[PDB]
RNA sequence: AUAAAU
């Protein structure tokens, strides 16, 4: 995104390729910039989530629930990506769309055993991003706001029988009371690969001198697929060694609790 | 004898200088890349290394171009129908064919079709006449003949469709290269009665072209074979 | 004797016949064939050795040709020139600054884009951009071509314009003349400025030429003007 | 539908050893052309791509060029678009190391990947992830037939649903796709694929030595 | 120089020239099939043409076009 | 009169095709040949794969996954075509068509051209006009699946029953890729469609007890029957040409017509071209003829009816063996 | 062959005109010379912009056929080098099939060429020649060559078919056969028959057009 | 040298 001339670029290099790697910021290469978030406030929803990032990055989640017949619907969580001002169609928005479907899979990331209603039905849920501005890969941005709103979805509570094999009851669910989605998102993580050095959180100029990148997705406490390595640019793209790769999930694998826990509080 | 014969994209060649031992004196060998071949970066071991590398597949030839001696050797790769030709690019005293798009009052602008070696051959550049992929130039008014170059009739120079051989001066913008048919080498080449519509017509003279067909004559700015 | 388009020619091969407006010489096989469908006329001179001809046909989309009168409107200004387009939906033509009385390289004429102009068309080639000029040599010492003020312009076929122009048997201008003072420009490509001392005067006038133009009735246009300049009074 | 020949919109539908073969150079509409069939098993994969350019970009300041790649159904419709669009976007983030850029200035490679065929038998009492070292192999065969600066050969495996791309002969990585499959396969997979590298390394440089001869 | 032939050396070892074996399971040997030619004779009846025959064609139309200046 | 003496600039073949299309052709056309090195009537070698895309390739190992009922892959000189024909269950409460999509690809992105319209409607039109597919063999012959309580799984179907009605219909889409193209190319995407017409297979197709909740309607994994095409009126595909040279040819010790145009300079510079569609009976379906460059004589017209019925023949010998 | 047309009928068009041949009845416009779009300049010829509107729903890909082969009769009529780098639209609004669309579009695209022809003329754009098209039909029984055949005729025909030729010399010299779309299959001595008694009655046409053009025109004239 | 390169 970030348009920067080839001085800036090379000084930014230095800056953060040097072995006490320095970010421009001053950040160290496993600190991650402030953020705010904001949950439950569309009434219309079962569940809701806003983050705001440092550089006006903002992004909005949404989260609606129908009941579905599991035995005819596959796919029991359905990711939408969204930015006003931008086409749909946009390569960067099927690619992300198919990322978090994947991320948020019923038998992968997801305990899909608490969408169950009956033996016959379950809920459906629909997870819509909305990306208002972003200056680098919302990927993770995206992330942690599905995470925050799935940790704060309320869903109908159901009322009648559940064995729609013999007595067959149509569902019904009883009025005002409603139970909490108890469920556990996943994370996902995104990395810059500078020289050899490896920084969680790659902000807009960082990612411009990038030599690579990773997508590492996060649940239950260990490192999950999908797992993508990806270029954060095109002009500076070049293949990275092995231990880079390997020092990466290992980053991961132990500032990500840490997040965890900045981001479990209700 | 030492470095391959052909090279595939990626095969090493030669490291960067090179020396030998003859008539008691050291001989330096400068290798410099070319058409085909990309110098590079290479590490082993936490050492830095830079070789002359392929780029195209090809069998590999070098040639000398320029007390104690010195020296220069050219590496290349050349391939080995369809022929690409992609470092043909126009450039600054190159001639090229062109043909007339359009016609204004104090410009004539074309589109770059082939370019001329050097030592006739000819390098066609393949592309869409269609959408406007093809590169374009400008021919001015003043680039029209060193004869009276502040007064000239352009229509009576050109024509659109007209095929016209040209020198480019300089790349200019993006949109316009500089193309002159000052010289007597130069001028329109091939081209047809009524803009096409007519047969053939040949060059005579410089100023005037005629078709030994329909006897049609239309004043064009010919050249010299 | 209406001529179609692909109609055979009397005049014998050898001797030529100068191009007119209907008439078409064919850059590949030399023959002289007319492509309009109209009325042929032929003009000669002399005992013996020349000849003219062209074709008056109905068409309302004006081409430009040497020595026209035309009535363009300034769109926008170049660096050197005007664009002006005669026409809607036509190619731009070039109108030189140059092309003024006391013109000089220091001093750019005042005309704004949106004027009307009178002009002629100096230079017309069909594979270049056409230019006209505010001076037209051949009329007299004055062209009296100048940007028009205010006035009404009018849409009318070629012929229609051509036959007010050159014909003096046309009764219009005469018609319009025993209703009201006015003073018109006629313009080749179609168009028609009409000005009066007051609107409701340019107004009878526009109808009129309009319903003339409709109409192509000797017998009726003097009618015409009869109740448009009637119809005027009792709706002031 | 008014620019295709959809028929009736109330019908519905129909409801119900490694082995490598390379050829490239077919194509006469484009700058360079491939063909990989590769039948493993029960399972064999067929895909074309079609290389154009580099091609002039009018009023461009780029002083590199740029790669485009899209993959399309030239069959079988199994592959959702949104997949297909992901995949492209993980293909460009390794040709644009691959691809010396800094020689094609002003200019715009494009690539099109056309996926003709796949077969997939499962018994019964990723998925494109197996698609994917193909691809690569497809493009880099078809770029250093074009005549396309490489500044090495792209080449990839698949294990367990893990891809990762090699150059420089496995000794660096220009791309890594991991999908499900298991953990703790970090270090097999690694030694897998690179062993998938250097057997599609070999094939695709005597491919283009057998043509090219 | 000697760091190269030690990793140059191995680098060169490792190919082994294998040997190639060439078959096509269905597209290969239709797709890459180089350009064919056939001309019916007044039998109705089709006629193949030797390869270097067609090419011959090439060469001599060629040589026509350039030196056989009128 | 002027005599002069003068050299006319020439240019190598290469330079030639790109400075004119026409002066290419005709300087080609002196010495009896054409840009593509061919004669005034040679054609281009035909070869194809029928069936190796379907899923009824083998008898024994049947694929599950793949929906294509009958496919066909064609290559005529540097042209490539790929077809390949899915299907579909109507219900319905003389003869039809079947409904192409061509995707001719020339390395640009975007919406379908004018070219992949007319082509996808024009063999729509050939074929509903040659009445190659009648409706009637698009009847749905259904069946029925009786399920023993795990004893068994049965399933029946009637042959009489359909005879003595002489009711879903069945619905051909087709997709035809085009690959290298080089000139006009609708005759290669009917001869590809063609072939793929010759070999379709429709399954069979049955429901489980279901009430008119949501009931899917199923087709048979398996079984299946020959699609049956009116071999009659199967036709096949052929282009030709018009075009003057005025160019003079050396001597060395009136209209001239071309079959089967390839190459830019063909394409370009024939104005009179004839289309046609030729039947080994020798009935002809359809005829396309536009002159524009040149006058159409009688005389060409017959010599492109035996030389399209010479391709038919040729086309028809070849789906035999 | 009694057809009926009108020239000159729209206002905000270079030219117009509305052929009528029995039930099928279209309205035709050309403007032009006029500025094209990038995309269709051609450096040396006029750029041909040729839309064909269906008389009932939407424009399809069959509409993109009737387009197409209206192209191929209108462009070597039009004198395009004389408008280098120019278009010229030309839109046809068919309001009437006069036949069964969903069989046939013979009639339709005859009208269209006689329309477009038409309008082109009263548009004042250079035409090398002039131009007429005339629908065929065969019957399935008798085997009788109908040239105008009705609605009715086309059910019950064995093949159908379009004819447009290129005329010059007053009408009397056909200069060459721009258009011959034939749907169906051949017997040569029917053809023959068919060219002949049809060259007949297309001269008995360009008489009557002839007739209808000097009699509208003429009064506009001086 | 009285206002220059939309």
């Amino acid at each position: 995104h970030m348009s920067l001339s080839v001085a800036e670029k090379s000084y930014l290099y230095d800056s953060l390729a040097s072995t006490p790697s320095i970010r421009p910021d001053g950040r160290l290469p496993h600190q991650f910039r402030p953020i705010e978030i904001f949950t439950d406030f569309l009434p219309s929803s079962n569940g809701s989530s806003r983050i705001i990032a440092s550089d006006g990055s903002e992004c909005i989640v949404s989260i609606k629930s129908k009941v579905v017949d599991h035995h005819v619907e596959n796919e029991l969580l359905q990711v939408d990506v969204d930015i006003a001002g931008q086409r749909d169609d946009a390569l960067v928005v099927e690619t992300i769309t198919s990322l978090l479907n994947k991320v948020l899979k019923s038998g992968s990331g997801v305990d899909s055993s608490k969408l169950q209603l009956t033996k016959k039905y379950s809920f459906k849920i629909f997870v819509d991003v909305l990306v208002i501005s972003s200056h680098s890969h919302p990927i993770s941005l995206i992330s942690f706001a599905i995470y925050s709103a799935l940790n704060s979805t309320y869903l109908p509570k159901l009322i009648s029988a559940f064995d729609d094999l013999e007595v067959e009851e149509l569902p019904t669910f009883h009025d005002y009371d409603m139970v909490k989605l108890d469920i556990n998102p996943p994370l996902v993580f995104i990395l810059a690969v500078v020289g050899n050095n490896m920084l969680l959180d790659p902000a807009a100029n960082e990612s411009e001198v990038a030599n690579n990148g990773l997508i590492i997705s996060w649940s239950n406490g260990k490192i999950t697929s999908p797992i993508r390595s990806v270029a954060l640019n095109d002009s500076n793209v070049k293949s990275f060694k092995p231990h880079l790769l390997k020092q990466g999930l290992a980053m991961v694998e132990k500032y990500a609790p840490d997040v965890v826990r900045s981001l479990e509080n209700l | 004898f030492q470095f391959p014969e052909i090279a595939y994209p990626g095969k090493l060649i030669c490291p960067q200088y090179g020396t030998e031992n003859k008539d008691g004196e050291d001989i330096i060998f400068n290798y410099v890349p070319g058409p085909g071949t990309k110098l590079i970066q290479y590490e082993h071991n936490g050492r830095t290394l830079e070789a002359i590398t392929a780029t195209l597949v090809g069998t590999v030839r070098c040639e000398e171009e320029k007390r104690r001696t010195v020296k220069n050797i050219l590496v290349s790769v050349l391939p080995g129908a369809n022929n690409d030709f992609a470092n043909n690019l126009p450039k600054e005293g190159d001639i090229v064919l062109t043909r007339v798009t359009r016609l204004s009052l104090q410009r004539a602008n074309v589109e770059i079709l082939a370019v001329e070696d050097k030592p006739a051959t000819f390098s066609v550049s393949q592309a869409s006449s269609d959408l406007g992929e093809t590169f374009r130039g400008i021919i001015r008014s003043q680039d029209v003949r060193s004869t009276d170059r502040d007064r000239v009739k352009v229509i009576e120079c050109f024509k659109p469709g007209d095929i016209v051989r040209a020198q480019v001066l300089s790349l200019g913008d993006g949109t316009n290269y500089y193309l002159t048919t000052a010289r007597n080498d130069l001028g329109v080449v091939f081209a047809r009665a009524a803009n096409g519509a007519g047969g053939l017509m040949y060059a005579t003279d410089w100023q005037m072209m005629t078709s030994p067909v329909t006897g049609a004559t239309e004043k064009r700015k010919c050249a010299k074979p | 004797t209406f001529i179609f388009p692909g109609d055979s020619f009397p005049v014998d091969p050898t001797t030529p016949v100068k191009l007119g407006p209907g008439i078409y010489c064919d850059p590949n096989t030399q023959e002289i064939r007319p492509v309009n469908t109209g009325v042929l006329h032929v003009s000669a001179k002399g005992k013996s050795g020349v000849q003219t001809a062209y074709i008056d046909y109905s068409s309302k989309r004006y081409i430009p040709s040497v020595n026209d009168f035309v009535i363009g409107v300034i769109i926008g200004t170049f660096s050197d020139s005007y664009k002006v387009s005669l026409q809607n939906f036509s190619s731009s033509v070039s109108l030189s600054y140059m092309a003024f009385p006391n013109a000089s390289k220091k001093n750019r004429p005042t005309l704004q884009v949106g004027d009307l102009v009178y002009a002629r068309v100096c230079t017309a080639e069909k594979e270049l951009e056409a230019e006209i000029e505010c001076f037209d040599s051949t009329t007299g010492r004055d062209a009296g071509f100048g940007i028009l003020e205010d006035g009404m312009i009018i849409d009318v076929n070629l012929n229609f314009a051509r036959q007010l122009l050159f014909n003096n048997d046309f009764p219009l201008l005469k018609v319009l003349a025993a209703h009201t003072k006015f003073e018109v420009a006629i313009g080749l490509n179609g168009k028609i400025w009409v000005k009066c001392e007051e609107l409701s005067n340019t107004l009878a006038c526009y109808r009129t030429i309009m319903e003339c133009c409709q109409k192509n009735d000797t017998a009726a246009f003097k009618d015409i003007a009869k109740r448009q300049f009637k119809e005027i009074l009792t709706v002031k | 539908d008014r620019r295709r020949l959809l028929g009736p919109a109330a019908a519905k539908p129909m409801a119900f050893e490694q082995e490598l073969s390379l050829h490239t150079g077919f194509i006469e509409n484009c700058n360079g052309s491939a063909l990989v069939e590769a039948r493993s098993l029960g399972h064999q994969t067929s895909l074309i791509s079609a290389v154009y350019g580099p091609r002039s970009i009018r009023g461009s300041f780029t002083s590199q060029g740029t790669i485009s790649i899209q993959l399309k159904n030239g069959l079988l419709e199994k592959y959702n678009t949104n997949e297909l669009k992901e995949v492209s976007s993980f293909l460009m983030g390794i040709f644009n190391s691959v691809v010396n850029l800094s020689r094609y200035p002003k200019s715009g490679i494009d690539i099109f990947v056309y996926l003709t065929y796949d077969k997939d038998l499962t018994n019964n009492p990723s998925q494109i992830s197996s698609l994917i070292p193909h691809c690569i192999t497809s493009i880099t065969l078809a770029l250093a037939d074009a005549g396309i600066e490489l500044v090495d050969m792209a080449g990839a495996g698949e294990a367990n649903g893990t891809v990762v791309s090699f150059i420089k002969n496995g000794e660096e990585i220009v791309g890594f796709w991991k999908d499900d499959g298991d953990d703790e396969d970090l270090l097999e997979c690694l030694d897998r694929c690179k062993e998938q590298y250097n057997r599609y390394r070999d094939l695709m440089i005597s491919c283009l030595m057998n043509q090219e001869t | 120089m000697e760091r190269f032939s030690v990793l140059c050396n191995s680098n060169i070892s490792k190919s082994r020239a294998k040997p190639v074996t060439n078959s096509s399971i269905l597209l290969g040997k239709i797709l890459p099939r180089e350009e064919h030619d056939i001309a019916y004779s007044k039998d109705g009846l089709p006629n193949k043409v030797k390869t270097e025959d067609i090419r011959i064609r090439a060469q001599n139309f060629k040589s026509a076009l350039a030196n056989l200046e009128d | 009169l002027e005599t002069i003496e003068i050299h006319p600039i020439t240019f190598p073949p290469e330079v030639l095709a790109r400075i004119s299309p026409e002066l290419s052709l005709q300087r080609h056309l002196s010495l009896g040949i054409r840009p593509c090195l061919r004669k005034y009537e040679e054609f281009r070698d035909v070869a194809i794969e029928n069936n190796t895309l379907s899923r009824y390739a083998d008898a024994g190992n049947i694929d599950t996954k793949n929906n294509i009922l009958g496919s066909n892959v064609l290559k005529s000189g540097k042209t490539i075509v790929i077809t390949s024909i899915t299907g579909g269950i109507i219900e319905e409460t003389n003869y039809a068509s079947v409904y192409p999509v061509v995707e001719v690809e020339r390395g640009r992105v975007g919406a379908c051209t004018d070219e992949e319209m007319t082509i996808s409607q024009k063999l729509h039109d050939s074929i509903l006009h040659s009445r190659i597919l009648p409706k009637k063999a698009l009847k749905v012959k259904a069946g029925v699946r009786s399920a023993n309580e795990d004893g068994t799984f049965s399933v029946l179907y009637p042959d009489e029953l359909e005879d003595d009605t002489l009711k879903w219909s069945y619905v051909l889409y087709a997709k035809i890729v085009v690959l290298s193209r080089t000139g006009p190319v609708f005759d290669l995407c009917w001869n590809s469609l063609m072939y793929a017409l010759q070999s379709v297979k429709l399954p069979r197709a049955f429901i489980d007890e279901r009430a008119s909740e949501t009931y899917e309607i199923i087709c048979d994994q398996t079984k299946s029957v020959p699609l049956m095409i009116n071999a009659k009126n199967i036709a096949f595909a052929s282009n030709y040409g018009i075009v003057e040279l005025d160019p003079e040819c050396q001597l060395q010790n009136n209209t001239v017509l071309i079959a089967d145009l390839d190459t830019e300079a063909e394409e370009t510079s024939i104005h009179s071209t004839i289309s046609i569609l030729a039947a080994p009976s020798g009935n002809y379906k359809q005829l396309t003829l536009m002159g524009g460059g040149a006058k159409i004589t009688p005389e060409m017209i017959k010599r492109s009816l035996l030389l399209s019925r010479v391709r038919a023949d040729d086309l028809s010998t070849r789906f035999n063996i | 062959m009694s057809v009926q047309a009108e020239i000159g009928i729209l206002d905000h068009v270079d030219g117009s005109s509305e052929f009528v041949s029995q039930d099928t009845k279209v309205i035709c416009s050309v403007t032009g010379p006029i500025e094209p779009k990038a995309r269709q300049e051609l450096p040396t010829q006029l750029a041909l912009e040729i839309i064909v509107r269906p008389a009932k729903g939407v424009a399809t890909t069959r509409e993109k056929v009737l387009e197409d082969k209206l192209r191929a009769v209108l462009t070597p009529l039009i004198t395009r080098h004389c408008y280098p780098r120019q278009l010229c639209q030309i839109t046809c609004q068919i309001l009437e099939s006069g036949e069964d669309e969903a069989e046939f579009s013979l009639r339709e695209l005859s009208c269209c060429i006689n329309a477009a022809f038409l309008a082109l003329v009263d548009a004042g754009i250079a035409l090398n020649s002039m131009c007429a098209s005339i629908p065929i039909a065969i019957i399935k029984d008798t085997s009788d060559i109908i040239v105008d055949p009705t609605a009715e005729q086309l059910k019950i025909s064995l093949s159908v078919h379009t004819l447009a030729l290129e005329f010059v010399n007053g009408g009397k010299v056909v200069k060459n056969v721009l258009l011959l779309d034939s749907n169906g299959d051949f017997n040569e001595d029917q053809l023959f028959s068919l060219l002949e008694l049809g060259e007949q009655k297309c001269q008995e046409l360009v008489t009557n057009i002839r007739r209808i053009i000097q009699d509208n025109i003429s009064p506009r004239l001086v």
